[PDB]
C-alpha cells in the first residue's frame, strides 16, 4: 500500500512560510488521488471551493476524498502520511471548535465564524491553503440535519417567508460557540437526498404497526409529564383492546420499520473518521484512533 | 407522461376538500419557442367565475374592488393586495420533452394503449406535459367559466392566455 | 392480489384528443382525456346558460380594457393640460433652439406624432412598464422611506459632529421608460428604457442610454418622444426640448383588475437558486435536448 | 536518498544546445482526421432518426 | 500477515469450487443436523436471475450431488430473504479432495491469490479505469414478477464513501426500487425488508484485472478475475 505521500512545492519557500508550515505539523489535510507523488495544487480545498455553487456539492466532494496526516517539512518537500485503520495517531485541532474526551469526530467543509477574519495559510500567489473542519459528532450531525431541513422547508416558498426561517436555522450554537452555514443553495444532490428521505418517510408511515400508531395517544390518556405535554403540544394541531395482536407479524413489521429508520439515518450521519482519547488541556491537540 | 398520472392522483386526493377537477394539456411549437420551452421553470393556472372573480378572493367582494388611489404612499394596497394576488395563483406539475416526437408513437412506447377516433399523426418539434384544474363550486360545472394559463421563465418574463371552458369541454362532457 | 392504480391506468389508456384555441385566437393547444380518470366516476353535471356567457365576455372585455383606457386617460390629460396652459410650452430638456425656423411645420409634425402614437397603443407601451415596479411589495416601503427621508429637518450641529455620518440621499441617475415615434416614416418604438439626469448648469433634463452614450433624438425635427417617471409623472416632448407636464390619472381603474392584469411576479425557490435572499444565481438549470440528458 | 543543490555561476546563458541528428519519425504523418465525435461525446442532433 | 481459517465441507459441494481461487459463503439452515452449510459464489449462480441461460444450464449440470441439491432446497425455502441467512467468509486458496474435503480461507490478508468471479455476475458503473478500485458484493431483489427471485452481482468501483455508492446504486437501480414499492402495495399482507444489500470486501489495483476461462470435467466457463487482491470483510448493510 502507498503508506507515504510526497508533495513538492513549485514556488520558492520563504523562511516565514516554511516556519508557518512547520507549526502545522501533524495536522489533517485531504488528498484526492492517493497517488505517490502529488503537486502542491491539490493539497487542500482551494482548488475546489466555489462560493457561487452549493455547499452541498462541497460537502459531497469532501466526504468522497481521502484523509492524511502531516509530517515535518524540508526544502521544497512536504511529506504526508496516510493513516492505517485501527492504529493510534496525533492530530491538531484545525478549527475553533472545542473537543471533549470520549466522543467521535467527523470531517466537514469550513464554516463561517464570528469575526469572519479567517487566517490565511500559505497564500502562495493566487493559490491558498485551506484545511477541512474536524468536528465532534453532535455539531456535525446537527449541521447536516439542519441543512437537510433547510432544503426540505425552503422549497416552493417565497423569499419573504423563507427569510425569517433561514435566519432561525443557519445559526448553530454548540458548546458555547456559534457557527453559520456558508452557502446553503439547493442542488440536484440535495434533491436526490430529499427524494430518498420522502420515500423512506412514506414507507415508515405506511408499514408502521397499529400499536406504534396509537401508542402516544394511549399514554397521553394514561399519564401526564413534561415530555408528554411537549409531545401533545406539538401534535395538538393534529389531535381499547386491540382487535388483533400477532407477535410474529409485529416482529416482522418492526424489522421493516428498523430497515426504514436505518436508511433514513444514513442521510444524516456522516462517516466517522476519528475516535479520541483524552485531549490536551489547551484544546489544540488530541490523540485519536483512525477509522476508515 | 408521469406528470399526468401523478397530478390525476393528487387532484383525486384534494377534490374532497377543494373540489377541483383535473385537465390534462400538451403544448407544442405553436405555443412557445424551443429556447423558452427548454428553459421552462414555472406554470401557473387560475379559475374565474362567470361574472368575473377569482378562486382565492372572497366570492362576494373585496376591498380590492375600490378604485385605485394614485397616492404617493400606497399605490395599490401594496403588501396585502400583492399577497392576495399571489394567493389566487396556483402551481401545477410539468415535464418537458426537448427531443422531437409524435404523440401516438410515444404513447404506445409508453404503457398507454391509445385508440383514437382516427389515428391522426401529429408531429411536435418539442413537447411539454402539463395538467391544470378547473373548479366547480358543487357538481354543477358552468361552461362560461374562463381558465388562465401562465408560464414563467427565470428572468421574470411571462406569457399568458385565457380559455373558455365551453371550448375545452365542447364534446367530452356533452357525452356525459 | 390486486394491482395498483398505475398499472390499470396505463392499461386503460386514453381515447380522445381535441384542439382548443385561446379566447384571442393567439395560441392553440391540445388536451388529453384518460378513460380511467376519477373525473369520469364523479358524474358531475354541466350547463352554459347564455346570460352567464354574456356576463363572462363582458367581464373579459373589461379585463383587456385595463391598458387601453389608461392610454386614453393619458390622451385626456395631454389635451386637458394643453387647453389649460392655453398653448404655452416651457422648455424642459436641454437642447439649443433656432429662432428663424418655420415652427408651424414642427407643430404640425407634433400633431401627426400625437395621432400616430395613439393608433399604435399597446400593452408594450411605456406606462405599463412604469406601473410594473410600482405594484410590487417593495414599492410601498420604498415610497414610505422616501417620503420620511425627504421630509426631514436640517440636522443640528450636534448630530453632524457625532455619531453617524450624513445619511445618504437620493441619486441623480433616474430610470425612465419611454415611447418614441417617428413621422418621416410612419413607425413607432414602444418598449424603450432610458437613463435620465438633471443638468448641473440649468435644471433641464439630459437623456442617455443605459450604455452611457448621450442620446440624439431630441434634435431631430421628425420625432416626438414620450417619457414617464417611476413615480408615475408624465412628460411629452416635441423637437426643441419643449414639454407638456401632467400626472397619469390611473384612478379610473379598479385595483382588482389592475393587479390581475400585470405585476412583477415574485419567485419561489426551485432547483439551483439560492436559499439566501439576493445571492447570485448559478448557471441556469435548462433541461436540454441539444445534449444527452444527465441521469 | 541524496539531496542535490545546484547554483548558477554565470550572469548569462551559460549552456547552449542544438537539435543535432534525426532518427526515424514516431508519428505516421498520416491524414486520418481526428474523431471529433469522441472528443465531444455529449452532443447529439435533435431529431433522433 | 494473512489471517488463515479452516473449514470442512462435504464432497458434493466441492468439485466446481475445487479450483484454488474461489469465494465462499456460509448459509444457516433450519434443519437440525446440517446446522450450517458452506456455499460458494458459483453455486449462487444456479438461482441468480442475472445468470444467462447457458451458464445456468452448466451450473445445473455440475452441481447434481444430493447434498448440494438439499442445500439449494434450503436456500429456495427462504421466503423473500437471503441475507438474513447468508454470511460471508472470504477468499480461499487450498483444497484437499475426498469423501469429506478440507480447505482453508483467509479473512484478512493479501498473501496465486487471485479471486475469481463468474462473467455473468460482473458489472461496473464506470468504463473509465480508476487507478484505485474497491469491489463489493451486492444482492438485489426483483419484485415485478409473481414471487421474488434474487439478483446477484459483484461490482468494482472507485467510490469509497458509502453514501455516494448508495446514491449511484439508487440511480442505476430505480426500476428495482419502484418494483419494491409495487410489491409493498400489491400484496399488503406481505412485508419485504429491502431492495438490496451492500457488503464490502475489496482492495486491489485496477491494472491487475484479468478475463479468463475456466474448466471442470471438460465443461467450460467464462470468468472475470482479480489477481493482486486483498480481502477485508464487512457488515451486511441494507439500502433503499
Amino acid at each position: 500500500m502507498e503508506a507515504n505521500i510526497f508533495c513538492t512545492f513549485d514556488h520558492k519557500l520563504s523562511i516565514a512560510d516554511v516556519g508557518k508550515l512547520t507549526k502545522l505539523v501533524a495536522a489533517v489535510v485531504p488528498i484526492p488521488q492517493r497517488l505517490h507523488l502529488i503537486k502542491h495544487y491539490q493539497l487542500g480545498l482551494h482548488q475546489f471551493v466555489d462560493h457561487t455553487r452549493g455547499y452541498v456539492r462541497l460537502r459531497g466532494l469532501l466526504r468522497n476524498m481521502t484523509l492524511t496526516l502531516m509530517r515535518r517539512v524540508e526544502g521544497n518537500q512536504i511529506l504526508l502520511h496516510v493513516p492505517t485503520h485501527g492504529l493510534l495517531y496525533t492530530v491538531l485541532n484545525t478549527g475553533p471548535v472545542t473537543w471533549e474526551k470520549g466522543d467521535a469526530l467527523c470531517v466537514l467543509p469550513p464554516l463561517f465564524h464570528g469575526p469572519l477574519a479567517r487566517e490565511n495559510l500559505l497564500t502562495l500567489g493566487q493559490w491558498e491553503l485551506v484545511l477541512p473542519w474536524i468536528v465532534p459528532m453532535p455539531l456535525a450531525l446537527e449541521i447536516n440535519q439542519r441543512l437537510l431541513i433547510m432544503g426540505l422547508f425552503s422549497l416552493d416558498r417565497s423569499y419573504e417567508e423563507v427569510k425569517a426561517a433561514v435566519q432561525q436555522l443557519q445559526t448553530i450554537t454548540f458548546r458555547d460557540a456559534t457557527f453559520t452555514i456558508p452557502d446553503p443553495v439547493i442542488d440536484q444532490h440535495l434533491l436526490i437526498d430529499m427524494k430518498t428521505a420522502c420515500l423512506s418517510m412514506s414507507m415508515v408511515a405506511n408499514l408502521a404497526s397499529e400499536l406504534t400508531m396509537t401508542y402516544v395517544r394511549k399514554l397521553a390518556l394514561e399519564d401526564s409529564s413534561m415530555l408528554l405535554v411537549k409531545c401533545q403540544e406539538l401534535l395538538m394541531r393534529l389531535d381499547a383492546r386491540p382487535q388483533h395482536v400477532s407477535p410474529d407479524d409485529e416482529i416482522a413489521r418492526l424489522s421493516a420499520l428498523f430497515v426504514m429508520l436505518r436508511q433514513l439515518d444514513d442521510l444524516i450521519r456522516e462517516q466517522v473518521v476519528f475516535t479520541v482519547c483524552d485531549v490536551s488541556p489547551d484544546n489544540k491537540s488530541a490523540t485519536c484512533i483512525f477509522k476508515g | 407522461m408521469e406528470t399526468h398520472l401523478y397530478s390525476d392522483l393528487a387532484f383525486e386526493a384534494r377534490f374532497a376538500d377543494d373540489e377541483q377537477l383535473p385537465l390534462h394539456l400538451v403544448l407544442d411549437q405553436e405555443v412557445l419557442s424551443n429556447e423558452e420551452a427548454e428553459t421552462l421553470r414555472y406554470v401557473y393556472y387560475r379559475n374565474v367565475d362567470s361574472a368575473g372573480r377569482s378562486t382565492g378572493r372572497a366570492p362576494g367582494g373585496d376591498e380590492d374592488d375600490a378604485p385605485a388611489s394614485d397616492d404617493a404612499e400606497d399605490a395599490v394596497g401594496g403588501d396585502r393586495a400583492f399577497d392576495r394576488e399571489r394567493r389566487t395563483w396556483q402551481r401545477a406539475c410539468f415535464r418537458v420533452l426537448p427531443r422531437p416526437l409524435e404523440l401516438l408513437d410515444y404513447l404506445r412506447q409508453s404503457g398507454l394503449t391509445v385508440t383514437l377516433e382516427k389515428e391522426q399523426r401529429v408531429r411536435m418539434f418539442y413537447a411539454v406535459f402539463t395538467t391544470l384544474g378547473l373548479r366547480c363550486p358543487d357538481n354543477r360545472l358552468s361552461g362560461a367559466q374562463t381558465l388562465h394559463l401562465r408560464l414563467v421563465w427565470p428572468d421574470g418574463s411571462y406569457r399568458d392566455w385565457e380559455f373558455l371552458a365551453r371550448d375545452l369541454l365542447r364534446e367530452e362532457m356533452e357525452a356525459n | 392480489d390486486e394491482v395498483a392504480r398505475t398499472d390499470e391506468w396505463k392499461g386503460a389508456g386514453v381515447s380522445r384528443l381535441r384542439e382548443v384555441w385561446d379566447v384571442q385566437h393567439r395560441v392553440r393547444l391540445r388536451v388529453l382525456w384518460y378513460v380511467n380518470s376519477f373525473w369520469r366516476s364523479r358524474e358531475l353535471s354541466y350547463d352554459d346558460h347564455e346570460v352567464e356567457l354574456y356576463r363572462a365576455l363582458d367581464a373579459y372585455r373589461a379585463r383587456i380594457a385595463v391598458e387601453y383606457v389608461l392610454i386614453r386617460a393619458v390622451r385626456d390629460e395631454i389635451y386637458a393640460v394643453l387647453r389649460r396652459d392655453g398653448g404655452a410650452l416651457p422648455q424642459r430638456f436641454a437642447c439649443h433652439v433656432s429662432r428663424n425656423m418655420s415652427w408651424r411645420v414642427v407643430w404640425e409634425l407634433c400633431r401627426h406624432a400625437l395621432a400616430l402614437w395613439m393608433d399604435w397603443a399597446d400593452v408594450r407601451s411605456c406606462i405599463i412598464k412604469a406601473l410594473t415596479p410600482r405594484l410590487s411589495r417593495g414599492a410601498a416601503a420604498a415610497a414610505q422611506r422616501a417620503r420620511r427621508q425627504r421630509e426631514r429637518s436640517a440636522p443640528k450641529p450636534q448630530e453632524l459632529l457625532f455619531g453617524p455620518r450624513n445619511e445618504s440621499g437620493p441619486p441623480a441617475e433616474q430610470t425612465w421608460y419611454a415611447d418614441v415615434v417617428r413621422c418621416v416614416r410612419a413607425q413607432v418604438d414602444l418598449g424603450v428604457e432610458v437613463r435620465a439626469a438633471r443638468c448641473p448648469r440649468t435644471g433641464l433634463w439630459i437623456v442617455r442610454d443605459r450604455r452611457g452614450r448621450l442620446r440624439r433624438w431630441l434634435s431631430q425635427p421628425e420625432v416626438c418622444v414620450l417619457y414617464v417617471t417611476p413615480d408615475l409623472d408624465f412628460y411629452w416632448v416635441l423637437p426643441g426640448g419643449f414639454a407638456v407636464s401632467s400626472r397619469v390619472t390611473l384612478h379610473g381603474l379598479a385595483q382588482r383588475a389592475l393587479r390581475d392584469r400585470f405585476q412583477n411576479f415574485e419567485a419561489v425557490l426551485a432547483r439551483g437558486m439560492h436559499v439566501e435572499a439576493g445571492r447570485q444565481e448559478p448557471e441556469t438549470p435548462r433541461v436540454s435536448g441539444r445534449r444527452l440528458p444527465f441521469d | 536518498t541524496q539531496n542535490i543543490n545546484t547554483v548558477d555561476m554565470g550572469l548569462g546563458y551559460t549552456s547552449n544546445t542544438c537539435v543535432a541528428y534525426v532518427n526515424r519519425v514516431r508519428t505516421d504523418m498520416g491524414v486520418r482526421v481526428q474523431d471529433l465525435f469522441r472528443v465531444f461525446p455529449m452532443n447529439v442532433y435533435r431529431h433522433d432518426e | 500477515q494473512a489471517l488463515t481459517a479452516r473449514f470442512f465441507v462435504p464432497e458434493g459441494l466441492v468439485e466446481f469450487e475445487a479450483q484454488p481461487g474461489a469465494l465462499l459463503i456460509r448459509m444457516e439452515t433450519g434443519c437440525d443436523s446440517p446446522r450450517h452449510l458452506y456455499i460458494s459464489l458459483y453455486l449462487l449462480g444456479i438461482r441468480a436471475s442475472n445468470v444467462s441461460a447457458s451458464t445456468r444450464c452448466l451450473l445445473e449440470s455440475v452441481y447434481t450431488a444430493s447434498a448440494a441439491r438439499a442445500a439449494l432446497q434450503w436456500l429456495d425455502l427462504g421466503p423473500h430473504l437471503l441475507h438474513r441467512r447468508l454470511e460471508t467468509l472470504g477468499c480461499v486458496k487450498t483444497v484437499s479432495l475426498g469423501i469429506t474435503s478440507l480447505l482453508t480461507c483467509v479473512m484478512r490478508g493479501y498473501l496465486v491469490f487471485a479471486l475469481m468471479i463468474p462473467k455473468d455476475m460482473y458489472l461496473t458503473w464506470e468504463e473509465t479505469r480508476g487507478r484505485l478500485q474497491y469491489v463489493y458484493l451486492i444482492i438485489v431483489y426483483d419484485y415485478d414478477g409473481p414471487e421474488t427471485r434474487p439478483g446477484i452481482y459483484v461490482l468494482t468501483s472507485s467510490i469509497a464513501h458509502w453514501q455516494t455508492l448508495v446514491d449511484v446504486a439508487r440511480g442505476k437501480f430505480a426500476r428495482e426500487r419502484c418494483s419494491f414499492v409495487n410489491r409493498r402495495i400489491t400484496r399488503p399482507r406481505q412485508i419485504p425488508l429491502c431492495t438490496g444489500v451492500i457488503q464490502k470486501l475489496g482492495w486491489c489495483l485496477a491494472d491487475d484485472i484479468h478475463t479468463s476461462f475456466l474448466v471442470h470435467k471438460e465443461l467450460k466457463l467464462s470468468v472475470v478475475r482479480l489477481d493482486n487482491f486483498s480481502v477485508e470483510l464487512g457488515d451486511f448493510r441494507e439500502f433503499v
